[PDB]
RNA sequence: GAGUCCCAUAACCUUUGUACCCCAGAGUGAGAAA
RNA sequence: GCGAUGAUCACCCGGGUGGGUACAAAUGGCAGUCUGACAAGU
């Protein structure tokens, strides 16, 4: 006695009408087992009758979340309403076949006019449909029912576990590989500046050692003949005549063995090392970053150790979660390949490792941690600190 | 809701102290977090007791996370001043784990203890 | 001349390999944390710098729908990466994490710039060092086989045979000692004389395109009053088109 | 044993997406979909290959039954390149992620789960792994997530639960194909710790013929586990005789 | 005539230089102080 | 005015030898740059 079928897809609401019903008390036997595989057969029973996509990805998982709780949304009223004809609430009801039974009861709240039925018969109505899928809808507009289910997958998972990217810590991870990284390069790529224009003028690479000093200065001093006394005030404002250097370059421009290099060299130069200017300023703000976002992620372990060895300790771990759940033992472990956390130096070593695991484990497993227990916990590290 | 799930009532309180009791007496009973944690890891746990009133509750929460993952059981007790002492030591002992052995004297007690945790669970 | 000094060439091309590394390694990550927010643009689209821009034109899936990504994209992978927004899987961040996101992002395109800048700095420095031998062999290989052995002038003095195989010194003495037949194209395979050629053609086209390439080298090397304009460069690369037309000519098959 | 800088032999295993590591000692791998990260901290295997650097990860028998179902010798295991694969009871990704490797790219794997901490963990794995689509819903209640499952080649339940039966037949109903594969694990203490191990599993067997399901052999997982089996079956709707 | 395709754009060994290290490691687990 | 929120647990003469981890450089070593007159067409 079932005449209508409604069946819930990623894209939409689908709606179907029996043509002929298969048969109930044979429904056990092999042969009505199997049309309902075969293709050519099922298409006897059932035909489409009517299908409304959801909008957008937002009204999908609105609805997901309707159907789970046995609930009829208001996408779902009006197709129902659109298609179900009007029958006596008594008399006689228009029969519809949905796959769960807890939707049964809200749709006659709301149609009193349509019998809701889910025994055996039902389910095997759903159970072709679900098998052929898109075959059925006769090129209708399905989008593609593989795609939209990973979308609404994680959508609806994530709604349930209220999965938020403040708990996120991934973002430390990748920092420290930038900031690390960011190191190398600067100090790689500073070298080679040191070099190029160390051949046009090597004496400089005496003068001042630190490596940023030069970029500045060589992107002033491109040439060496041009030294005026205004210029030597300019280059004197660079960094400090302390040391003296200031009038050192002038005199030593005026007399070195330096080769000249030709003019589309030294424009290499100067933008190579503009280049390492970048990212030495890049690097510090990205550590600043950092900074601001250990304090979000973990105020705890921040607190007691500072931020950049608790991002260390995290990525070695491989996540918060991962440094939660190992022992006191295995942390301290975990950071004795740099000396994160460095007889009696070790003791305090050991104590600062059992109280560094407490921490990660409050900021791991709270939704919004603060510092009031790393502040504690740190000042019970420094009564040990004296106190050995 | 709250974190510390499931805690069991009086009854069953009293019941699983007496379990950690014995099991002390006869080393069977590892004391501390960080105890618990290893036991999970070498999988040698009958189940996990922790302590509901920890300040604060969050340092032993990870063992909840370790123990559905091996599929151990645990429970809370309200006390972390009763567990102690049931423990056997001078201190209070926020967690601690029974270990695996099937040739313990007390393996009736610990097995009754297991079911009703389940069932808790 | 400060125009005809070597060393700039073997430092230019070791630098040219470095940033080609440190550009790469930068792309990947810009794509494993852009792609925490966003994973499903990498497989779209593979280039680092077409990946890069993107999210500097959009910062945000919810930005895919107004903006257009035509200048950086075709019509077909554009709308890809459109529909991918809504349906994505990713996340959202804070204005904090897309700035820093975009400042590795602007670093990707500035370096890919000037890769671009030091491969023309490096085109006009082999154009005036050795004008004649980029006509035959090409700026790049050009600038590789003086890299190799460290000086124009230590390469002049080696033979053709040697600068045929200059780059595969691990096959050719394993072949060597151990009685085996040795290599036959070296670091010279990657000329576009020899990639025009096909089957074993291959090898006869590095042997005259090496031996010709001594001549154009040698020529660059100890010329005292050489013109920068390559001319024995340009009829040495005459007579190698001339050797491979008649050469790729011929047809085994009987007809 | 396998230490790190030791060298191996990969090679097919038998069942498709499964491979040998030969040496001193065997090792059962699987090849790593996400290269350069291990999920639960497992050992890597990496080949050179022409050069790309393809990995593969240990998969270790103790922590996950499949593994040992594979080690004591399963006949017939339905989890094959390019399946759909309705993983029930994911705690985490110590199984699931060996699963995701063996359907590979082409192949899904519907990670159900109920608990909320460990399916936190389940979904940070699974934006790793695309073809894991994880369902943190409580497997009891299978038209709940009917909208995010569709027919599934073969149904893997490691469930720990007294009525798993109910479980597996409500599932397999719903999104299991016809001839398609079933894979229990069942643990005899968590049914009924009343009886002995035997007559649990003989129990449970009887279930699944009522519900359609035939089984198709039984395997122990000792030395890897006590009282524990895994229970092979094909789900015939038409008929089991 | 002749292995680019096992990165000679490289690996390994040695010397030098710089910065750290000389307790257990799936570390142990109820003593310490008097 | 303690503690399971964790107590306890190489060599030689102030000086020199021995061992270990990481990175950089070497115009330091392995380490020695293939053959040599025919080929293709009617």
């Amino acid at each position: 006695p079932i005449e209508y079928l409604l069946f819930e897809e990623p894209t939409g609401y689908a709606v179907f009408k029996v043509k002929l019903q298969q048969d109930d008390i044979g429904s056990r036997l092999k042969e009505v087992q199997e049309q309902i595989n075969d293709f050519g057969a099922f298409t006897k029973l059932i035909e489409l009758v009517s299908f409304a996509p959801f909008k957008g990805a937002a009204e999908a998982l609105e609805n997901a979340n309707d159907i789970s709780e046995g609930l009829v949304s208001e996408s779902l009223k009006a197709i129902l309403d659109l298609n179900l004809p009007k029958a006596s609430s008594k008399k006689k009801n228009i029969t519809l076949a949905i796959s769960d039974k807890n939707l049964g009861p809200s749709i006659k709240e709301e149609f009193p006019y349509v019998d809701c039925i889910s025994n055996e018969l039902a389910q095997d109505l759903i159970r072709g449909v679900r098998l052929h899928g898109e075959k059925l809808f006769k090129g209708l507009q399905s989008g593609d029912l593989e795609r939209a289910q990973l979308g609404l997958g994680h959508a609806y998972s994530r709604a349930k576990v209220k999965f938020s990217v403040q708990k996120n810590d991934n973002h430390i991870i990748q920092a420290i590989a930038l900031l690390d990284q960011l190191d190398k390069d600067i100090n790689t790529f500073a070298m080679r500046v040191k070099e190029w224009y160390g051949w046009h003028f090597p004496e400089l690479a005496k003068l001042v050692p630190d490596n940023y000093t030069f970029a500045k200065l060589v992107l002033f001093i491109k040439d060496k003949a041009s030294l005026n006394d205004d210029s030597l005030h300019d280059l004197a404002a660079l960094l400090n005549e302390d040391s003296g250097i200031a009038q050192r370059v002038i005199d030593n421009a005026r007399i070195s063995m330096g080769q000249d290099i030709s003019e589309t060299d030294m424009e290499n130069v100067c933008v190579f090392a503009q280049r390492v200017a970048s990212l030495a300023d890049y690097r510090r703000q990205l550590y600043d970053y950092l900074c601001e976002k250990m304090h979000t992620v973990a105020p705890n372990l921040s607190e007691l150790i500072g931020e950049v060895i608790g991002a260390r300790l995290i990525s070695h771990a491989g996540s918060l979660t991962n440094l939660s759940k190992q022992a006191a033992s295995t942390v301290q472990i975990l950071g004795a390949e740099k000396a994160l956390f460095r007889k009696n130096k070790g003791r305090i070593s050991r104590y600062l490792a059992n109280k560094c695991s407490m921490a990660s484990r409050i900021d791991n497993y709270s939704e919004e941690p603060s510092n009031v227990f790393g502040s504690v916990l740190k000042k019970q590290v420094e009564q040990r600190l004296e106190f050995y | 809701n709250p974190k510390a799930f499931p805690l069991a009532d009086a009854a069953l309180t009293q019941q699983i102290l007496d379990v950690v009791q014995q099991a002390a007496n006869l080393r069977q009973l590892k004391k501390g977090a960080n105890e618990a944690t290893k036991t999970l890891n070498r999988g040698i746990s009958e189940f996990i007791i922790m302590a509901a009133d920890c300040e604060p509750i969050e340092i032993l929460l990870h063992l909840p996370l370790l123990c559905e993952d091996k599929n151990v059981p645990y429970v809370f007790v309200p006390s972390r001043v009763a567990l102690g002492r049931a423990c056997g030591v001078s201190r209070p002992v926020i967690a601690a784990s029974i270990t695996t052995n099937d040739a313990s004297a007390i393996k009736t007690q610990i097995y009754a203890v297991k079911d009703k945790i389940e069932t808790l669970l | 001349s400060a125009d005809k000094v070597d060393v700039m060439i073997i430092q230019a091309i070791a630098l040219l390999d470095d940033l080609d590394k440190e550009l790469n390694t930068y792309a990947m990550r810009c794509k494993e944390w852009y792609g925490w927010h966003f994973p499903e643009l990498a497989k779209i689209v593979t280039d680092s710098v077409a990946y890069a821009r993107i999210i500097l034109t959009m910062g945000i899936r919810s930005k895919a729908s107004e903006t257009d990504l035509s200048e950086i994209l075709p019509e077909e992978i554009e709308e890809r990466v459109k529909t991918a927004a809504e349906v994505s899987m990713g996340t959202e961040i804070t204005q904090t994490d897309l700035d820093n996101i975009n400042a590795l992002a602007e670093q990707i395109v500035e370096f890919a710039a000037y890769r671009e800048q030091l491969s023309n700095y490096l085109s006009a420095r082999m154009k005036a060092i050795a004008p004649n031998l980029t006509q035959l062999v090409g700026e790049l290989v050009g600038a590789r086989l003086i890299a190799h052995s460290g000086s124009l002038i230590s390469l002049a003095k080696s033979p053709a045979s040697t600068i045929q195989i200059l780059g595969a010194e691990k096959a050719l003495f394993r072949a060597l000692k151990t009685k085996h037949d040795t290599p036959k194209y070296g670091l010279l395979y990657h000329a576009s004389l020899v990639g025009q050629a096909t089957g074993k053609n291959k090898g006869k086209i590095a042997r005259v395109l090496a031996a010709k390439a001594a001549v154009s080298l040698r020529y660059d090397a100890l010329a005292e009053d050489r013109d920068d304009s390559g001319d024995i460069g340009l009829e040495s690369r005459a007579k190698v088109e001339n050797r491979l037309s008649q050469l790729e000519g011929r047809d085994l098959r009987t007809t | 044993g396998a230490r790190g800088g030791a060298k191996v032999v990969i090679e097919p295993h038998r069942h498709a997406g499964v491979y040998i590591a030969r040496g001193k000692e065997d090792l059962l791998v699987t090849k790593n979909m996400a290269p350069g990260e291990s999920v639960y901290g497992e050992k890597r295997i990496s080949v050179e290959e022409p050069p790309t650097k393809v990995e593969y990860r240990v998969w270790n028998p103790f922590r996950s039954k499949l593994a040992a179902g594979i080690m004591g010798g399963l006949d017939e295991l339905f989890i094959a390149p390019g399946k759909k694969v309705l993983y029930l009871g994911a705690a985490s990704g110590t199984s699931v992620s060996h699963v995701s490797d063996v359907v590979g790219p082409e192949g899904v794997v519907y990670a159900v789960e109920f608990s909320h901490r460990p399916g936190r963990e389940l979904i940070s794995m699974a934006k790793k792994r695309p073809n894991i689509i994880p369902i943190i819903e409580d497997a009891r209640h299978p038209q709940k997530y009917r909208m995010l499952i569709g027919m599934v080649d073969c149904v893997f339940a490691d469930v720990a639960q007294p009525d798993q039966a109910r479980i597996i037949a409500l599932n397999s109903h719903m999104f299991l194909k016809d001839q398609g594969g079933v894979v229990i694990s069942i643990k005899a203490n968590c049914i009924d710790s009343t009886v002995d191990a035997e007559t649990v599993f003989a129990r449970e067997v009887q279930k699944l013929r009522e519900e359609r399901i035939k089984p198709l052999e039984q395997l122990t997982l000792e030395p890897y586990e006590r009282d524990h089996c895994i229970v092979v079956g094909r789900y015939m709707r038409s008929g089991l005789k």
